[PDB]
């Protein structure tokens, strides 16, 4: 068919992997992979380690091995190059099989997220606030046989907690939480703004936070941006985030001079 | 003398520590404790003295200027004998052991049961001196655990007085200036976790220039520093290694000789790998680390062409180094050493695709590397002991035969404990701390 054409990568495709290739190219070299199965799970795969940059805004592959075992009481996964050898790694694939596309994007909204929250912890340390909020970081395993796709997964280290809110240390994690969003908005020259306040709540109630399903707002449309755009943004501003906390003082934030678009 | 025995075993401890918490002080108590601190072996004895009086602020480790085994052997007894002198009210020799334990029960991931019987001695007589190194062992859990402040605390504390801490004695400078470079060193730890990379790296650099200030160099603690730097440059981006490599204070060989991040990571690693050419885990981590660094160099658009070749036979042998770090019939234990057996196993097998196309032997490899990382799964799952040692045998047996069919041939070393070829000790005599303070 053309579909197995397509999904078959030649040498020059893992070359341009290996070295490095932009979104654009990635999606578009993708386009008639149309829909795979359920990779199989109890075993070993060939796979190519995909992993995305937004400070060079750029997808890397490595070539690996990954063992896939069982579902979670999500699927524990194993391959060789984890950050963490002892650790513990899960793997998903959306219920409904889809697109390459949904994979990459999904991977790219949480690693743009997470960006933002390591340069805003960046700054809270600089200010001796504790940090209090993560994002996960998250990988593609394309699954190969025979140098063919035929499976795509997302891979993330495994975290124990509880799904909260941030509803219900020394500041709330709603007040993370906006003042992240704040500072994503100034970060990205005014052109951005994370917004979750919900995720993985870690030890007892007492540590970290996993942020997840971030809802990223923005000017400069892209696929993992909201429908929303300075709509989003004005929103946050004026429904969400109405007034500072002191982390956003203690960050030099300063308020958005904004209209509310449409 | 698995984690979980030895985890409860401690609890035990520290509820022993409670309970005499809200009693007064019996004959039969020091009658016991003699009993234990005598059953075991003389090393043991000798050990426990020399922590008591204080002679060093980390316990020495055989290759740094073995312990891991005679520790690991008598963990039992020693833990015994702590509980004992524990009832003795004996708090020295409990915090002396605790001391000897500290940094094996860390390799077991329980240094938290430890440091929590520590505490509880240091309640039961707030006279009794502790060890920097399980005061460090406090800040390195917390930098683990993400409480950044209170471990900078603790290591800025350290740092600061000289490495004083608590009613601790020293008996040299030099060994004030090691706790300096240590917590220097995890400082750099910190930032790095942060994503700071070029002042995690400066602060790796001032650990480096701390260790070599010693009348014999820390050759542990300046693999560990080097591994950590390699690690920084691999994670930096071109302008924190340009601006990194432009810095005057900083006067590093391997910075003024290569001009990407990525050669000077492997070059790092393969400067750590010397300074552990004695303990092929640590060998075998470094260049796994070197490896992948030359492999994604060589598929950059950074690298030359005519080049490339050249940087993926360095990435060939650096894999086979770690491949030799262990022999046919050879048992091996650890999930992470297993692991990096596979990696580097697979690592090969990718250089030889880069190099040759697809070849029969690379695709026999490529196959039994997918065996062995089925095996390797197995193992990480199993939950006995003879299961997971024929699961390790039959791992390290598929990694013999990807060493044949891979033609991988030994190096010889004049030092017949080395496990690195001469070329990396070569490169380490010229690698180039009070002022850093
Ligand atoms: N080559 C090497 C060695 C160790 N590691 C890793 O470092 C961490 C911590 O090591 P530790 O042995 O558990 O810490 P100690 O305080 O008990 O010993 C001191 O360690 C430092 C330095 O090597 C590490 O901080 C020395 O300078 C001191 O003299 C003491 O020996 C371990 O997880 C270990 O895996 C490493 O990566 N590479
Ligand atoms: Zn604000």
């Amino acid at each position: 068919k053309e579909i197995l054409e397509a999904r078959t990568l030649q040498p020059d495709d893992f070359e341009k992997l290996l070295a490095g290739v932009r979104h654009d190219w990635l999606f578009q070299r993708l386009e008639n992979t149309g829909v795979f199965k359920p990779s199989q799970l109890h075993r070993a795969h060939s796979a190519l380690l995909l992993k995305y940059s937004k400070k060079s805004e750029l997808w890397t592959a490595q070539e690996t091995i990954v063992y896939l075992g069982d579902y979670l009481t999500a699927f524990w996964v194993h391959h060789l190059h984890q950050e963490e050898i002892l650790g513990r790694y899960v793997g998903k694939d959306y219920k409904e099989q889809k697109g390459l596309w949904h994979h990459f994007t999904d991977v790219e909204r949480q690693m743009t997220a997470q960006h933002y929250v390591t340069e805003f912890n960046k700054r809270l340390y600089e200010q001796n606030i504790p940090t209090q909020i993560f994002y996960i970081p998250s990988t593609i395993l394309l699954i190969l046989e025979d140098k063919t796709i035929k499976g795509c997964i997302s891979v993330e280290p495994y975290i124990l907690g509880e799904f909260v809110k941030l509803s219900n240390t020394e500041y709330k994690a709603t007040e993370y939480g906006l003042a992240y969003g704040h500072f994503s908005y100034e970060f990205s020259n005014h052109r951005d703004v994370v917004v979750d306040l919900q995720g993985w709540v870690t030890g007892n109630g007492k540590g970290l936070i996993y942020l997840t399903d971030p809802q990223i707002h923005s000017v400069d449309q892209k696929v993992f941006t909201t429908n929303f755009g300075k709509r989003g943004i004005f929103y946050f501003f004026n429904n969400q985030h109405v007034e500072c906390n002191e982390i956003c003082h203690r960050l030099s934030l300063t308020r958005p001079s904004m209209e509310k678009p449409c | 003398n698995n984690q979980k025995v030895v985890a409860v075993l401690l609890q035990e401890c520290k509820q022993v520590l409670d309970q005499l918490l809200l009693e007064a002080p019996s004959e039969e108590d020091k009658s016991e404790d003699q009993r234990c601190r005598a059953l075991l072996p003389s090393e043991l004895r000798t050990l426990i003295q020399e922590a008591k009086e204080m002679k060093w602020p980390f316990v020495p480790e055989k290759w740094q200027y073995n312990l891991k085994d005679v520790i690991g052997a008598g963990l039992q007894q020693l833990l015994a004998s702590l509980r004992a002198s524990i009832l003795a009210r004996d708090c020295a020799a409990a915090a002396a052991i605790v001391f000897l334990v500290d940094r094996f029960l860390y390799g077991l991931d329980v240094s938290g049961k430890l440091l929590q019987v520590a505490k509880g001695l240091h309640k039961l007589q707030p006279a009794t001196p502790i060890a920097p190194q399980v005061v460090i062992r406090q800040a390195r859990i917390s930098v683990n655990s993400g409480k950044l402040l209170k471990a900078e605390y603790i290591l800025s504390s350290l740092i600061s007085n000289n490495g004083a801490t608590g009613t601790w004695l020293y008996r040299n400078e030099s060994d004030k200036v090691l706790v300096q470079s240590v917590c220097i060193q995890i400082r750099g730890q910190i930032l790095q976790k942060l994503g700071m990379w070029y002042e995690a790296a400066e602060l790796i650099w001032a650990s480096i220039v701390g260790y070599l200030a010693l009348p014999q160099p820390d050759k542990k603690g300046l693999s560990t520093s080097l591994g950590i730097l390699a690690d920084i440059f691999v994670s930096m981006s071109k302008n924190d290694y340009e601006k990194f490599k432009n810095n005057p204070q900083i006067n590093l060989s391997l910075l003024k000789e290569f001009d990407h991040h990525l050669l000077s990571a492997a070059e790092a690693c393969k400067l750590a790998a010397a300074f552990s050419a004695y303990t092929p885990l640590f060998v075998l981590t470094a260049v796994n680390i070197r490896g992948t660094c030359l492999l994604s160099y060589s598929s950059s658009n950074d690298c030359p062409p005519e080049l490339k070749n050249l940087h993926l036979c360095e990435a060939k042998e650096a894999f086979e180094i770690g491949l030799l770090t262990k022999r046919d019939d050879e048992p091996v234990t650890g999930k992470q050493e297993l692991h990096s057996f596979v990696k580097a196993a697979f690592g090969l097998t990718t250089v030889h695709r880069r190099l040759h196309g697809e070849t029969g032997t690379v695709h026999a490899a490529s196959q039994l590397c997918k065996e062995a990382m089925g095996k390797l799964y197995n193992f990480s799952t199993s939950s006995r002991s003879q299961d997971r040692e024929a699961l390790s045998q039959e791992v390290m047996s598929v990694i013999a035969q990807v060493k044949e069919h891979l033609q991988v041939q030994s190096f010889s070393n004049v030092d017949d404990r080395s496990y690195v070829p001469e070329s990396f000790e070569c490169r380490l005599d010229k690698l180039i701390f009070q002022k850093i303070l």
